[PDB]
């Protein structure tokens, strides 16, 4: 029994219990036949809720249903209980359906920016037809895309060939981040995580408010803390996948305006984030680790988890 | 008895049925610092069924301090949608106001808390 404490942080939804399930993946528990039937419940819900969200958005943005009977629809929908669904009803399947494939709603998903909404919502909705399949077993790529927060903070242990990492699961708003003092006791790493798309969208605790923003100043002050100068701070800028895809519309240069690199280029605009980011450490003599990551593929987090892996072995032993 | 803990596994109502588990899911929700939306939803479960409008908007203000206004000691986790939505009911507080963050934070427990509860060893060394 060899433990070395890491912690898993970031600001709201920037990919930390994705990380906790791909630890259980590759060094892990594993996820079996069987288990795979529990999400089930929520991958729906997730679909639900991802749905119920454009329909507010119709409300709130004034953008027009074209077909005029999806409105009774998107009422039907309304009115379900997430919570109670168990089951995939055939009408709810058309319900949902019809709206995904209504254009004015099409319209409504181009700027999710502009409110709450999962990223895997495209994800689920393209092929729903395997979902809605009455003997449908979601795939081990299905699960790393479900949407479930996390509320307080949880010691994830796993053991590796030379040592036990106990990992720090924690809840990523304002709200729970008065509870993150409880575990700062005997800490050899933090692992704090960044959303890449994040750049355009506004926080989920308040208004009028830029993410990144937010994750900059977290960051900022976590370093700062000195319970921590003794232990090894690994950014992880996350979603880059999802960067490709949006920094092709978005232009970062209405957001950062300090910006001189070129637009419409995934690349070119996460070597100016990370810079910013890393422009934020007040020590010298500390030094700050970075690797980009896709939190959902399985083969890009287990490289990023071996030459991290060997980065901090090599530090305290 | 092994028997009626085992029957909990089947859905989470049959968890909160029980007297016994209510304290010792609560033990584990300490256990996990995540107490405040549990102690909320009962919150909820005796503001649901509170009659008179002089205890409906005293009561109503009891538990917005507690776990709404920003910075409050057991803020649960929740948007900024629901709390601006139950921060014009208040006034002329109904039994339906909260019901909105109520079944989002007994979501929150199903599909998160619950489930770590059933693969906990307090519960599992119960389950003999
Ligand atoms: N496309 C993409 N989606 C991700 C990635 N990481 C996480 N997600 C999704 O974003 C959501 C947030 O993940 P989570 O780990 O809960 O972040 P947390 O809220 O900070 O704990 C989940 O629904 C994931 O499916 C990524 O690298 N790429
Ligand atoms: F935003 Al989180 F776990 F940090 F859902
Ligand atoms: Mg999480």
């Amino acid at each position: 029994r060899r433990e070395l404490k890491l912690l898993l942080l970031g600001t709201g939804e920037s990919g930390k219990s994705t990380f906790i399930k791909q630890m259980r993946i590759i060094h892990g528990s594993g996820y079996s036949d069987e288990d795979k039937r529990g999400f089930t419940k929520l991958v729906y819900q997730n679909i639900f809720t991802a749905m119920q969200a454009m329909i507010r958005a119709m409300d709130t943005l004034k953008i027009p249903y074209k077909y005029e009977h999806n409105k009774a629809h998107a009422q039907l929908v309304r009115e379900v209980d997430v919570e109670k669904v168990s089951a995939f009803d055939v009408p709810d399947y058309a319900a949902i359906k019809s709206l995904w494939n209504d254009p004015g709603i099409q319209e409504c998903y181009d700027r999710r920016r502009e409110y709450q909404l999962s990223d895997s919502t495209k994800y689920y909705l393209n092929d729903l037809d395997r979902v809605a399949d009455p003997s449908y077993l979601p795939t081990q790529q299905d699960v790393l895309r479900v949407c479930v927060p996390t509320t307080g903070i949880i010691e994830y242990p796993f053991d590796l060939q030379s040592v036990i990492f106990r990992m720090v699961d924690v809840g990523g708003q304002r709200s729970e981040r008065r509870k993150w003092i409880h575990c700062f006791e005997n800490v050899t790493s933090i692992m704090f995580l960044v959303a890449l798309s994040e750049y355009d969208q506004v926080l989920v605790e308040s208004d009028n408010e830029n993410r990144m923003e937010e994750s900059k100043a977290l960051f900022r002050t976590i370093i700062t803390y000195p319970w921590f100068q003794n232990s090894s701070v690994i950014l992880f800028l996350n979603k880059k996948d999802l960067l490709e895809e949006k920094i092709m519309y978005s232009h970062l240069v209405d957001y950062f305006p300090e910006y001189d690199g070129p637009q419409r280029d995934a690349q070119a605009a996460r070597e100016f984030i990370l810079k910013m980011f890393v422009d934020l450490n007040p020590d010298s003599d500390k030094i700050i680790y970075s690797h980009f990551t896709c939190a959902t593929d399985t083969e890009n987090i287990r490289f990023v988890f071996a030459a991290v892996k060997d980065t901090i072995l090599q530090l305290n032993l | 008895s092994p028997e009626e803990a085992q029957l909990w596994s089947e859905a989470f109502d049959e968890l909160l049925a029980s007297k016994y588990g209510l304290a010792a899911f609560r033990a584990f929700l300490k256990s996990e610092f995540c107490e405040e939306n549990i102690e909320f939803w009962l919150a909820c479960e005796d503001f649901k069924k509170t009659k008179s409008p002089q205890k409906l908007s005293s009561k109503a203000r009891k538990i917005y301090t507690d776990f709404i206004e920003k910075e409050a000691p057991k803020e649960i986790n929740i948007d900024f949608q629901t709390k601006t939505l139950i921060a014009q009911n208040i006034q002329e507080a109904t039994s339906g106001c909260f019901t909105t963050a109520q079944k989002r934070v007994y979501s929150l427990m199903e599909n998160n808390s619950y489930p770590r509860f059933l693969e906990s060893e307090f519960y599992q060394d119960l389950c003999k």
